[PDB]
RNA sequence: GCUAAACCUAGCCCCAAACCCACUCCACCUUACUACCAGACAACCUUAGCCAAACCAUUUACCCAAAUAAAGUAUAGGCGAUAGAAAUUGAAACCUGGCGCAAUAGAUAUAGUACCGCAAGGGAAAGAUGAAAAAUUAUAACCAAGCAUAAUAUAGCAAGGACUAACCCCUAUACCUUCUGCAUAAUGAAUUAACUAGAAAUAACUUUGCAAGGAGAGCCAAAGCUAAGACCCCCGAAACCAGACGA
RNA sequence: CCGAGCCUGGUGAUAGCUGGUUGUCCAAGAUAGAAUCUUAGUUCAACUUUAAAUUUGCCCACAGAACCCUCUAAAUCCCCUU
RNA sequence: ACUGAACUCCUCACACCCAAUUGGACCAAUCUAUCACCCUAUAGAAGAACUAAUGUUAGUAUAAGUAACAUGAAAACAUUCU
RNA sequence: UCUCUUACUUUUAACCAGUGAAAUUGACCUGCCCGUGAAGAGGCGGGCAUAACACAGCAAGACGAGAAGACCCUAUGGAGCU
């Protein structure tokens, strides 16, 4: 099929 | 030993608030493989092999071997001159003072184990001047034990209080068979 | 066979061990050959009658049938009238 | 390994076989703690056979200060100046014997 | 680096304090003590288990047994996710079988 | 945590001790720095017998350099002097050769000297004479 | 914090004899 | 732990399953060996050697008559109130040299056992008793501690 | 955060002897939180090293970067602090020693990539250290010579001697 | 010497005891944080599922009445992996701690804060001088990974043997693993600091004690019984049900 | 990120499948096979690990081990001496 | 003829080079009892050791000062021009 | 579009001023040929080659970077359809 991730944010505080 | 309670406890990966859904995909990124949070592995997880609830470690030695344990205890404090046969534990006027100074002339040591008998009949004088030290301690002579004799140095018994001790350890050979606990009234044991 | 239950902790056994054989006091278990009652029409009476025998275990079925057991199973019976009685002692024995 | 650690060459002192032998160890400062379990090799040492070692070379000098420590140690010098302080923890009386024979 | 620089101060502990030379008091009164009360009944402590080791899970089926019947919710959920982990760990996994 | 690690220092001072004139991160890279003093050890264990086999082989091309200048070659030397009865190793041929050449003169003489009775010996097989500076000692 | 005092104890003396290497006194 | 696998996993199958093999303990019919185990008469093994060392030794006065209460007093049998125990048997293995005359209480008493009792002088009772009489007779004093 | 280069300007030294030379004295002066990069701090202070510090002002005035500015104002004022208070009286007799480059206490902040993914913004900061000394300037090390390379190759022809043997 | 390293207290887990609380005035069931108007309808229900039996369709402690022996006994069970009582002697009121820890440990918590979605919900690091900061002083420095101080100087898994001196002379194919055979061009790795992985029964071995009896009721016994020591990992999937949320 | 969604609980689900499994020394220590909806696993043979009881373990020699038409080799099995 | 190993010999005493596995001896940070307080021993317990699991967290190098990148011009700073 | 490409402008390209990544890294003092090896060697044997250090372009190799291959096979691990 058609693979995809989604990608991931890092919390605002680093 | 047999008094040993240890009250450490650690969480395990379960019971820690927190882990439910699976952070990333295994297969999408490429990352590490992790199914859930709150690992050993990770930060701020749970201990995977360490204390899980109060842990008791009670056992019970044969009554012979106590009785006869006692009796080594004993003969190590005849034998080493640590052990002060007295009649009647009595004091003129009660006080620490000239107790640690007949202790020292006597030649004694840092510690002496006082021991008595039915609690009760025990004069005053004499508590009067161990309330007030810690070297010196008086218990009857049913809380004698091993380790209370092997801390101090020296022990001093009383001729009531030695017979008591002797008939005691005495009745642990010849005897009959347990079958039922001795709390009951028997006949000839009092 | 749970080495550790849910209520007493215990050791459970099973039953179809209990069933099936009998262990002596010296440590000896006793069983019965399969097929002993089914197709005795084609059976030599030799087959018959060697079929019809207490044969004894080896040792790894021993151990097996002595660990699927706890200690209730491996004690000292003294039946009124037990055929077996006199198979609970073992003597002559020389390493 | 040779390449990390320095070296030097094999020579005498001051020529002792040619003149006459001289005694190179000088001092032996021995530290025996007075209560304790881990100098009792080193006070049956002091106790029975340092007038021995002492007696047998008169050229070597040997103190006790008697401090209480928990690690029994030893300094030895000898005529060219070197300190080499070794600890006798936990040791027999042979052993210490065979050391201070071989300082 | 994971080493403390200044040294720790002298932790200071009085040998000859209360429970400490008092250690051992009243212990064996069974033997010389005409037989009135088990010394296993001088221990303070958990109610499930004054007189009585046992295993791991033995410990926890006896708190479910003897208190789990006045716990919270929590804990009792925690309790049975442990026994149900250790039966499993203990009755299906393993060595030597 | 209950009596954790608090001495691991100590055994990383220990390890990079060994350490200390390498070029490049081995001097400071623990992971690299175990590794490293590993095979140095190993390499500096198992090269003894290859400096035995070079100085051996350095005494004697030292022998057949001073056998090439007296006028000889080495394995007419080495069986003449082992036919004379004088165990001399490799390494005392050598510290002549190169500081004393009389007493080297003499024993490549005396070789020569051998060698010459020897195929005497041997072109006349031999009957009577075999050899003045000959006669092997009878040691019972 | 980490319990101990033996390690501490041997620490500080490493660092009094790495003082009294770099500095050597009269 | 050797190499990988079950034996390294700790999947490991219980104890007796041989990989789909029929296993030894399943392919033998069942058998009437322990069908009531559980319902049996069993007694205690009870020989007049071991009753005339007793008497000799002084545990056992040979001037009252002997039960089971007084056995159990002199702690020559160990009669158990649970196990389906009821009461203990006599043996006659001690036959020659017993020289005792004196009555006794037997649930269970052989022959040769009755007979060599009778040759001193001795009286031999058959008795029976439920199991709730066995642990009265057993330990009589917690029966006395009860109540009832 | 450690700060022992403003303190070396305390150190007091006692009285010297009449048959002792003049020393020369030493001031130390360092700025902290200077926002530039430590590249190109090493850069500058390379290019100073050990020259007049009137030929580095003369370099400096001309140099078209940011810290060359910053540069010249620390030289400035440590040439001030020493004709003040380290007790300088010719303004023209100093050289620098000691010039270096540090790095300073560094943030985070994002950069927004072209899809979900992002970087790692350091705010890069760096310090400077200098040293002043007076007296002339010393000579740069003149090179070598053919007569010296002449002389060391017989010294070590001349030093080499028996080896593997007594 | 810059970057940066340690400085204990908010307390955190379980015991024994004790049963613990909920309006100062206003607003809070509609668009909660809204003073004021006309259909009163709204609960009373076998939980399921995973795993195991090498599949799986019967079956699989979880059921909320204090210990133990009986007993893992009779029994139920594709009579098989397993489950499991009852009848019975019995169960001594009152005492304030940690042979647990100190911010990557212990509750996630200074906090259910920021942040993500309309929504249920998920959800993380924090604070170190000091008696006198109303002592803005002069010091206490010294150790990891990254840097200048102090770049390179021909040749070679970075190493060893060595000499008067770094190179120059000779030898020598990184680390753990599925593999007969791996540095192989297979797998993992940039370092430092913290954390992380062998938990346990019947039957066995050794050492005290007693002994035809042992054992603090129950159990075993034709040399036995009691006690102690000794022992059996971690992490990683797609799937299913139940309670709530979205056009 | 729908050939069938997000959250929580069952759940630390299971998984013969992958990887890893922490200080030193010494000694012993290498595999005829069978069964299984099984050869990627498991159970039993054989070998390896400890402390005891008993006495025989190896080449052993004159001799012994039907065959059939057409040949039938190199060898093997029991074997006190040494 | 000679060179040529960890094979043999010279002074020493000899347990100090197999996969999995098994057995025997030491080692250290915590608390507790016993002695000493410039730091160790006798006994009991362990959350008792990390060169590795695309292991979790925080600091920092190579890649790399590499790619991306802003502000129309003059000027009294009151303005003018495309 | 080609034979057969060319003339100019912008983005862009090279240097100066600063913010300043991402993938990736076992360590590199990093040349070539013949031959060998887990079967395609800059680190192994024999030869050839050699003062050191940056900038500006192309891809021949380091079976180079991204996805525990979607193609073939195993799984008493699943799901959809009939
Ligand atoms: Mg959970
Ligand atoms: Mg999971
Ligand atoms: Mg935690
Ligand atoms: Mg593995
Ligand atoms: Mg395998
Ligand atoms: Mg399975
Ligand atoms: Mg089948
Ligand atoms: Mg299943
Ligand atoms: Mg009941
Ligand atoms: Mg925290
Ligand atoms: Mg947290
Ligand atoms: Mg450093
Ligand atoms: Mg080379
Ligand atoms: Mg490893
Ligand atoms: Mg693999
Ligand atoms: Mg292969
Ligand atoms: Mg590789
Ligand atoms: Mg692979
Ligand atoms: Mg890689
Ligand atoms: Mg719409
Ligand atoms: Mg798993
Ligand atoms: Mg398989
Ligand atoms: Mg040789
Ligand atoms: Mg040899
Ligand atoms: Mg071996
Ligand atoms: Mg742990
Ligand atoms: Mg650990
Ligand atoms: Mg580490
Ligand atoms: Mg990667
Ligand atoms: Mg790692
Ligand atoms: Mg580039
Ligand atoms: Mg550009
Ligand atoms: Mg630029
Ligand atoms: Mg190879
Ligand atoms: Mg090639
Ligand atoms: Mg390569
Ligand atoms: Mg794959
Ligand atoms: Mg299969
Ligand atoms: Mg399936
Ligand atoms: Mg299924
Ligand atoms: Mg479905």
């Amino acid at each position: 099929k058609k693979r995809f991730t989604p990608p991931i944010y890092q919390p605002k505080f680093k | 030993n047999f008094k040993r309670i240890s009250y450490a406890k650690t969480k395990t990966r379960a019971e820690v608030r927190g882990g439910g859904r699976k952070p990333w995909p295994q297969k999408g990124t490429g990352r590490a493989r992790h199914g859930s949070i709150r690992s050993p592995l990770w930060r701020g997880g749970g201990v995977a092999h360490g204390p899980r609830g109060p842990t008791s470690y009670y056992y019970m030695l044969p009554m012979k071997v106590r009785a006869l344990g006692l009796k080594v205890a004993l003969t190590v404090k005849l034998a080493q001159d640590d052990l002060h046969i007295m009649d009647s534990l009595e004091l003129p006027t009660g006080d620490p003072q000239y107790l640690t100074e007949l202790a020292h002339y006597r030649r004694w040591g840092d510690s002496v184990l006082l021991v008595d008998l039915t609690h009760e009949e025990m004069p005053q004088s004499i508590v009067e001047a161990t309330s007030r030290l810690k070297t010196f301690n008086l218990i009857p002579a049913v809380g004698l034990n091993v380790h209370s004799m092997l801390k101090h140095q020296t022990l001093v018994l009383t001729l009531p209080t030695v017979a008591f001790l002797e008939d005691k350890l005495l009745w642990q050979d010849s005897r009959y068979r347990p079958l039922y606990p001795f709390s009951l009234p028997y006949s000839d044991f009092p | 066979l749970t080495y550790f239950s849910a209520r007493k902790g215990k050791r459970k056994t099973v039953k179809a061990v209990i069933d099936r054989f009998l262990r002596l006091h010296c440590g000896l278990w006793v069983r019965r050959k399969a097929g002993y009652k089914k197709k005795l029409w084609k059976k030599t009476p030799a087959r018959k009658k060697r079929l019809r025998e207490f044969v004894f275990c080896n040792k790894t079925q021993s151990k097996l049938l002595d660990k699927m057991t706890t200690s209730f199973w491996k004690r000292r019976n003294w039946y009124v009238d037990d055929p077996y009685q006199k198979y609970h002692d073992r003597t002559n024995l020389k390493v | 390994t040779a390449r990390g650690t320095p070296s030097r060459f094999l020579a005498s002192v001051l020529h002792n076989g040619l003149g006459r032998y001289v005694q190179q160890l000088q001092r032996l400062s021995f530290s025996v703690s007075r209560d304790g379990a881990s100098s009792r090799g080193a006070r049956e040492f002091v106790e029975r056979e340092v007038i021995d070692f002492a007696r047998r070379n008169p050229g070597v000098v040997i103190y006790v200060n008697s401090r209480p420590c928990c690690v029994p140690r030893v300094v030895a010098e000898y005529l060219n100046g070197a300190v080499r302080e070794e600890s006798i923890h936990c040791k027999s009386v042979e052993e210490i014997s065979t050391l201070v024979q071989k300082l | 680096i994971g080493i403390r620089l200044t040294l720790p101060p002298p932790k200071v502990v009085d040998r000859w304090n209360e429970k400490r030379a008092m250690f051992g008091v009243y212990d064996n009164i069974g033997i010389l003590g005409n037989f009135e009360k088990h010394p296993k009944e001088l221990i303070r402590g958990p109610i499930w288990l004054r007189g009585w080791k046992g295993n791991e899970l033995q410990r926890c089926i006896r708190k479910r047994k003897m208190v789990g019947s006045r716990m919270f919710a929590d804990d009792l959920h925690n309790l049975n996710k442990r026994i149900r982990y250790l039966y499993k760990h203990f009755n299906r996994h393993g060595k030597f079988r | 945590l209950r009596n954790r690690v608090t001495d691991r220092y100590f055994r990383i001072q220990e390890v990079l001790k060994h350490a200390r004139h390498f070029r490049g991160r081995k001097n400071r890279c623990y992971r690299l720095a175990v590794r490293t003093v590993i095979r140095a050890f190993v390499k500096c264990t198992k090269a003894r017998y290859l400096k035995k086999k070079n100085m051996r082989t350095l005494w004697i091309n030292r022998i057949t350099a001073a056998s090439q200048e007296h006028g000889l070659k080495y394995p007419a030397l080495i069986g003449n002097l082992v036919k004379c009865q004088v165990e001399l190793n490799r390494k005392v041929l050598a510290d002549l050769a190169i500081y004393e050449p009389k007493t080297f003169k003499s024993l490549a003489a005396l070789a020569s000297r051998r060698r010459h009775e020897g195929f005497a010996a041997a072109l006349g097989d031999g009957k009577e004479p075999e050899g003045i500076f000959s006669r092997v000692v009878q040691y019972h | 914090v980490k319990k101990g005092f033996r390690a501490a104890f041997r620490f500080q003396k490493e660092l009094e004899r790495q003082r009294l290497l770099r500095c050597p006194p009269p | 732990r050797g190499h990988k696998g079950e034996r390294q996993r700790g999947t490991r199958p219980r104890l007796g399953f041989e990989g789909g093999q029929t296993p030894f303990y399943i392919r033998i019919p069942k058998y009437g060996f322990n069908e009531g185990h559980s319902f049996r008469r069993q007694y205690k093994p009870l020989s007049l050697n071991r009753l005339q060392y007793l008497i000799d030794l002084g545990r056992v006065d040979p001037s009252q008559p002997i039960d089971l209460t007084q056995l159990v007093n002199g702690r020559g049998v160990t009669i158990q109130p649970l196990k389906r125990d009821y009461g203990v048997q006599l043996v006659e293995e001690g036959a020659d040299t017993f020289t005792a005359k004196v009555n006794i209480e037997v649930q269970l008493a052989s022959e040769l056992a009755i007979a060599a009792i009778e040759k001193n002088g001795g009286v031999v009772t058959t008795a029976f008793y439920d199991p709730r009489s066995l642990d009265i007779v057993c330990k009589p004093v917690p029966f006395f501690l009860r109540g009832q | 955060i450690s700060r022992k280069w403003e303190k070396k300007n305390k150190i007091v030294y006692p009285p010297q002897l009449p048959g002792e030379p003049r020393r020369p004295a030493e001031i130390y002066h360092c700025r902290r939180q200077i926002k530039y990069s430590k590249d190109k701090m090493w850069y500058l202070a390379k290019l100073i090293r050990g020259m007049s510090i009137d030929q580095a002002l003369a370099q400096l005035e001309f140099n078209d970067k940011k810290g060359a500015k910053i540069i010249k104002e620390v030289l400035l004022e440590a040439q001030d602090m020493a004709v003040r208070d380290h007790n300088v009286e010719f303004r023209s007799n100093l050289y620098i020693a000691e010039s270096t480059s540090g790095r300073g206490q560094c943030l985070k902040r994002i950069r927004y990539h072209g899809r979900g993914r992002f970087g790692i913004m350091e705010k890069v900061y760096c310090h400077y250290f200098v040293k002043l000394v007076e007296g002339p300037p010393p000579p740069p090390e003149p090179p070598k010579t053919a007569v010296a390379h002449a002389k060391e190759y017989i010294q070590q022809l001349r030093s080499r001697t028996i080896v593997h043997t007594l």
